[PDB]
RNA sequence: AUGUAUUAAGGAGAGUAUAACUUAAUUUAUGUUUAUGAUAGAGGUUAUCAACAUAUGAACUCUUAGAGAAAUUACUUAAUAAACGAAGUGAAUUGAAAUAUCUUAUUAACUUCAGGAAAAGAAAUCAAACGAGAUUCUAUGAUUAGUGUGAACGAAAAUAGAGCAGCCUAUUAAAAUAAGUAAAAUGGCUUUAAAGCUGUUUGAAUAUUGUGGGGAACCUUCCUCAAAGGCUAAAUAUAAUACAUGAGUUACAGAGAAAAGUACCGUGAGGGAAAGCUUUGAAAUAGUAGUUUU
RNA sequence: UCUUACUAUAGUCAGGACUAUAAAGGUCCGAACGGGUUAUCGUUGCAAAGAUAUCCGAAGAACUAUGGUAAGCGAGUGAA
RNA sequence: GACAUGAGUAACAAAAAAGAGUUUAAGGUACCUAAAAGGUAUCUUAGAGUCUCGCCUAAAGCUUAUGGCUACGUCAAGUAACGGCCUCUAAGUUUAUAAUCUGAAGAUUAUGACGAUGAGAAAACUUUGGUACCAACAUUUAAAAGUGAAAAUUGUGCAGGAAGGAUAAACCGUACCUAGAAUCUGAAACAAGUAAGCUAGUAGAGAAUACGAAGGCGUGAAUGAGAUAACAAUCAUAAAGGAACUCGGCAAACUAACUACCGUAACUUAGGGAUAAGGAGAGCUCAUUAGUCUCGAACGAGUAAAAAGGAAGAAGCAUGGAAUAUUGUUGUACGACUGUUUAAUUAAAACAAAGCACUUUGCAAAAAGACGAUAAGUCUAAGUAUUGAGUGUGAUUUCUGCCCGAUGCCGGCUGGUUAACGAAUUUUC
RNA sequence: CUUGGCCGUUAAAUGCGGUCUUGCAUGAAUGAUGUAACGAUACAACAGCUGUCUCUAUGAUUGACUCAGUGAAAUUGGAAUAACUGUGCAGAUACAGUUUACCUCUAGUUAGACGAGAAGACCCUAUGCAGCUUUACUGUUACUAAUUAUUGAAUACGAUU
């Protein structure tokens, strides 16, 4: 569906610009993908295409049972032909009489976690590499989304079941995500096995500035070259920072380690925190 | 339909307004007519045309010299 | 933008879609491609009735001078029901 | 000075900015007729 | 300008006997008095040569069904401005010779709701040892008591006048006499510290056989009234109309408007003229004439 | 209805040249168009921002048209 | 408010331009004539036209818009040879409905309604998603050829390119003006400004440059006729010299365009520099002709065919003949670059910019940031750490050192301090 | 300080370029430094070219001038409105003295009328303003912290002692 009005250009519904340097891009339509997969079956994957709305690269695969077509996001490595299936919904009865058991955590792994599969974590071994990874039982994927991005399982709230199976009995497991943040997610959550496509997407360059208009990015003025009663960093005879601190137009410091995350807003399930910086160099 | 143009109320005073516009109609007839044509001058002495015209005369001058006097001048 | 701008809009002085009629009254009903249907319920007719042999004219001689009507001890003279009524049995009682 | 910002004017934008409808259907609109209404204007709109 | 009386929704567009007003744009009738009125003819367009009173036909479009670029569309026996009122919200200029408290100011303004008025109202009121007896408007009390560092702000009792009306069985249809109320702490408003309003957290009593509120910190006695339920005209405010009065105006006055919110200016909100008559003809100014000088 | 930005719907850019392309370039010369470098004139001007020459961009971060949105306690828009 | 002065002065100069005849109406004079009338001539006012000359010309022309203080006899079922109204929707709007939020006003989400600058059957008679789509660019296609559109076909590049509905003739518009000659905006009869189509021909690559067929114009006395001083403006030419001028080569001049021509340095991010520099050629006549074309009958002839062509020739001071395209080179600073800015005194070294770096954002109901008398909520985003926001620097080569004391920020004790609260206390009447 | 020293460029160099530096007061993303390419940026030099100049002259059109027609404006206390020296609210057409000049216009010109216009420009004053800044004064918020209330229970540990 087309991607249109002033919303394109950083204005909210009163009209006023609420995201500075946006509009005047190319004209784009919105693809829908689907980021729940619930739908149980084989999936052809029909083609590999570029979506202008997100780094990474979407897959059109076809479901064989009903010909319904829908937009995934494709993983590193899909191409055109493939298979892929989603067990969120349940695991298929030809999967489970040919084993016996209700499930078998061995030979479980080694017939749904392949490249593009969507499972539950609770299903995926550990040390897998997975980038579609859902927070909530019921809720769509909502980490590691981007181009190149993929999270790591690194722990299961599990125990072994008297014949070296493991068995889960929590409601949660432990996952790495992009930003290095291990945080817990349930047991049900969302996530495919793979990575994200376009990995050398962070390794372009635009060249020119008339290519960053056209992905509707509008020029970014500095406070320094502003006045004192449009920016506090404003103001001054020649270049000067005027000893004041780097902040926002706002006053939010820019610098130093401000965090913004609301401090009531305690974080429950993170396990371990990401790793500040601190403002050195990395390289 | 023929528009008629923006006066004021009191011709030289007034709000300025139009009158409604008239409309006129064309019909195409089944059998021909034909008017006839207008008498000659000098037959038209029923309806007093000599009086009409020296009177009519007389407005057109009037009407004339108001209208060297709009151009801001005067008869030598 | 002066003096003429500040008099009332008509037809004849815009275009792009400014229409307004002239009170003419609907005749039936508009299409979806851009047509007109007439509905002939609407469409009025005038009745205009025989006047051969009708000895009446819009005149009366002026020696017939004018004359109103007397109506004695009665208010509503004219509009009286009752003189309507009283008048009508004598007059035409059938109908 | 003065500009010619009259210069390209449209008579549906002096309508749609000025015009009766555009007031006796807002809030303010109405204020503005009933002021120019209590001052006997005749020409309460564009 | 004031006063008196009456009244209680206002405008526009276009058209039309150019005193006559709505496509019927000069409708049709009744009664009385008619020169001792009222305050023995001529005359239907060469008209309305009759005033008063009571009736009566007609009375378009928009504001004002919906929609829209008001006076259009499309339908149909579709229809209510301002000012004044109450509550809510609530400045700044200014003064203090600066300036914060204060003042300006329970002001202007805005929003909501309501009627011809609205609001208020028949004491949980004031007084002081005697007594008054609802509300509203005006004056005095009063540049007072009092508050405030100051600048300034500022009552009540009582008195006089305008009006006067008491009730619950309210002359329109309501109470089984009022509990999260009175009151307290705290944060504010008001304010003299009382009383009154109020967010938060708490929280009473049962009648002069002295129960409850108030009497300006507060306690006590006494006096006084009886909250947590209600009704009520008049005097008051505003607008329009008419009339009365004038050491009020008489045309650069009066009003903004003697044809006006028109013309004209402005995108717009908005701003906003000039202009009387048949009388009189000052000064300045211009061209000449007479006398005189150059 | 000016103007700044954004938005929707549309329109315009003679001809030639180079470049890997028939078409892939904020490429080149240069009209329309859009700018306003320099000089003179004008300064009760033709004009409360004009004239002449000269100069710059001219397939782009381009130009243009009809509508729409955002402005006045807090500041709308701003390649500032 | 009236009336003076400057002053009967300035101005009526877009470097298009005028000259001589003719004629209509009304009126004013003189004469003829005194019976008025009429005639002849002339002047004033308001017009018309002929011959000549010039100007504009991808306009100052024609047809139409926006618009209009110009004027009202402007005539349509539809197509050819037409728009509106009407149907459908975009951006948005909404004193409509519901729910929700909210000191009142109001705001939000959904739905509905409205809303073109878009889309709407047929007619010289008519009533699924590349099996795709109709953004840009290129290509191909109504078969005699060429050219310009329409629509379609195919393809290319990344910046990845609407929505919705469908599929016997009412009402409204129709006149004139389009800005160099009487009408739009600029206070106005203003040397400015404004949308679309057409816009002869010659000649060219061309909408450049020059001429200009038709048309219009050479302003409403808002002017006309003379004269041709100083001086001003706008131009033209110039002996010898050639920047001696001047703050400064300001201004002016030189140069210039074209060719499938020759040749072209340092340096370089290997692309450039470069159209470097510097040279050659050009018009007219003509020998000559492989094919094409034409005529005659393989062959012959022919440029009253297009082209090719040479060390050919003629004339002149001169053949890029007139007009059109404004120098070359060198060393630095600043900024990489194309761009943007004080509308109307500063266009730049300032702003932006690709790139680079730092901080921030885990999205479990609100990601952060921004907005919200203040919320619901909106943008962010139908995005997810290679995302978004903020800050500084400003391509690339070579590099980015020392100091965490001060300030800011971040983290951290079973710590100190610690308002509210509160164990323990105390007082007036 | 200062036209710093030296070299090149000029007949002549406070310029420009190269170079050395003890740099009042360079400096590393308020980035340091060096090239290619680009520039209506700024500076300097060479060649060519020229009325820029030596040093102007002639020519053309439009104005300027005259006749006819139409017909403004800023300005103006009133004017019979000379020169010099002196005087004087301190720079005289107007006062003192002396001198000079028949009356009146036209075209040129701008020395003066402290010429006109703009409260234009500067400085100062006001217990006059506006915007901006901050570790000015006094305040409001974003935000942070604790807690009554909405709001009821269990267990353990630690610290007070
Ligand atoms: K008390
Ligand atoms: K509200
Ligand atoms: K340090
Ligand atoms: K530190
Ligand atoms: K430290
Ligand atoms: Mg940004
Ligand atoms: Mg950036
Ligand atoms: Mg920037
Ligand atoms: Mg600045
Ligand atoms: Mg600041
Ligand atoms: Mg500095
Ligand atoms: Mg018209
Ligand atoms: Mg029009
Ligand atoms: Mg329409
Ligand atoms: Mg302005
Ligand atoms: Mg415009
Ligand atoms: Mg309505
Ligand atoms: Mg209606
Ligand atoms: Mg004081
Ligand atoms: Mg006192
Ligand atoms: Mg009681
Ligand atoms: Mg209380
Ligand atoms: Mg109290
Ligand atoms: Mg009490
Ligand atoms: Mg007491
Ligand atoms: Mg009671
Ligand atoms: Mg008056
Ligand atoms: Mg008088
Ligand atoms: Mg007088
Ligand atoms: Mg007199
Ligand atoms: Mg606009
Ligand atoms: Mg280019
Ligand atoms: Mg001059
Ligand atoms: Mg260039
Ligand atoms: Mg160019
Ligand atoms: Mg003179
Ligand atoms: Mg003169
Ligand atoms: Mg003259
Ligand atoms: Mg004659
Ligand atoms: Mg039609
Ligand atoms: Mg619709
Ligand atoms: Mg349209
Ligand atoms: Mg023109
Ligand atoms: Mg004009
Ligand atoms: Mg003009
Ligand atoms: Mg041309
Ligand atoms: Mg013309
Ligand atoms: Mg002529
Ligand atoms: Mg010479
Ligand atoms: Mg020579
Ligand atoms: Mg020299
Ligand atoms: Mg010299
Ligand atoms: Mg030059
Ligand atoms: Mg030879
Ligand atoms: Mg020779
Ligand atoms: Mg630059
Ligand atoms: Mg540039
Ligand atoms: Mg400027
Ligand atoms: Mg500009
Ligand atoms: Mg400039
Ligand atoms: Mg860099
Ligand atoms: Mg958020
Ligand atoms: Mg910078
Ligand atoms: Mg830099
Ligand atoms: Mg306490
Ligand atoms: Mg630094
Ligand atoms: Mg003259
Ligand atoms: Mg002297
Ligand atoms: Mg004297
Ligand atoms: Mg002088
Ligand atoms: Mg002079």
């Amino acid at each position: 569906f087309p991607k249109k009005g002033q919303s394109k250009g950083g204005r909210n519904h009163s009209g006023r610009v609420t995201v500075r340097h946006r509009g005047g891009g190319h004209k784009r339509r919105i693809r829908m993908v689907d980021f729940e997969r619930w739908i149980p079956g084989p999936h052809t994957v029909l083609r590999i295409e570029y979506d202008p709305g997100r780094s990474a690269h979407i897959a059109l695969v076809k479901e064989e049972a009903t010909g319904r077509k829908s937009y995934i996001v494709a993983a590193d490595g899909m191409r055109a032909g493939d298979v892929v299936q989603s067990y969120r919904s349940g695991l298929p009865q030809d999967l489970l009489d040919s084993m016996g058991g209700v499930v078998d955590p061995g030979i479980l792994a080694a017939r749904t976690c392949w490249r593009g599969n969507c499972l539950p974590v609770s299903m995926i071994p550990v040390g897998t590499q997975i980038y579609c990874v859902g927070s909530r039982p019921d809720g769509k994927a909502v980490f590691c989304r981007s181009a190149g991005t993929y999270a790591t399982i690194i722990s299961k709230e599990e125990e072994t079941r008297e014949d070296g199976t493991k068995v889960m009995t929590g409601k949660f497991v432990n996952v790495r995500l992009q930003s290095g943040e291990i945080r817990r997610v349930s047991k049900d959550a969302c996530a495919t096995v793979g990575i994200a496509s376009n990995i050398m997407h962070h390794y372009r360059q635009l060249g020119k500035a008339g290519r960053s208009r056209w992905l509707n990015i509008r020029p970014t003025v500095r406070g320094l070259a502003m006045n004192a009663n449009d920016h506090p960093h404003g103001g001054g005879r020649g270049k000067s920072k005027g000893n004041r601190h780097p902040v926002s137009p706002w006053g939010t410091p820019a610098k130093g380690g401000y965090k913004t995350r609301r401090k009531s807003n305690v974080n429950k399930w993170v396990v371990t925190p990401r790793v500040r910086n601190m403002g050195v160099r990395r390289n | 339909v023929n528009q008629r143009m923006h006066e004021q109320r009191h011709g030289d005073v007034g709000n300025w307004r139009r009158p409604k516009s008239q409309k006129m109609m064309i019909a195409e007839l089944a059998k021909p007519f034909v008017w006839p044509k207008p008498p000659a001058e000098d037959a038209r002495e029923a309806f007093d045309y000599a009086m009409w015209k020296k009177q009519k005369t007389a407005q057109e001058q009037d009407t004339k010299f108001q209208g060297i006097r709009a151009q801001g001048e005067v008869v030598p | 933008g002066l003096k003429y701008r500040k008099l009332r809009l008509t037809t004849k002085d815009v275009n792009k879609g400014f229409y307004k009629g002239n009170r003419t009254g609907s005749m039936g009903t508009h299409t979806s491609y851009g047509t007109y249907k007439i509905d002939y319920t609407k469409v009025r007719t005038y009745v205009c009735p025989d006047l051969t042999g009708f000895k009446l004219t819009p005149f009366v001689s002026k020696t017939i001078r004018p004359v109103h009507d007397q109506f004695p001890g009665d208010k509503l003279g004219p509009k009286n029901p009752a003189t309507y009524l009283a008048r009508w049995k004598s007059e035409n009682g059938l109908d | 000075g003065p500009r010619p910002t009259m210069s390209g004017a449209t008579r549906l934008v002096q309508k749609r900015r000025h015009g009766f409808l555009s007031r006796v259907k807002t809030k303010n609109g109405q204020k503005t007729l009933k002021r120019r209404l209590a001052k006997g204007r005749l020409r309460l709109s564009a």
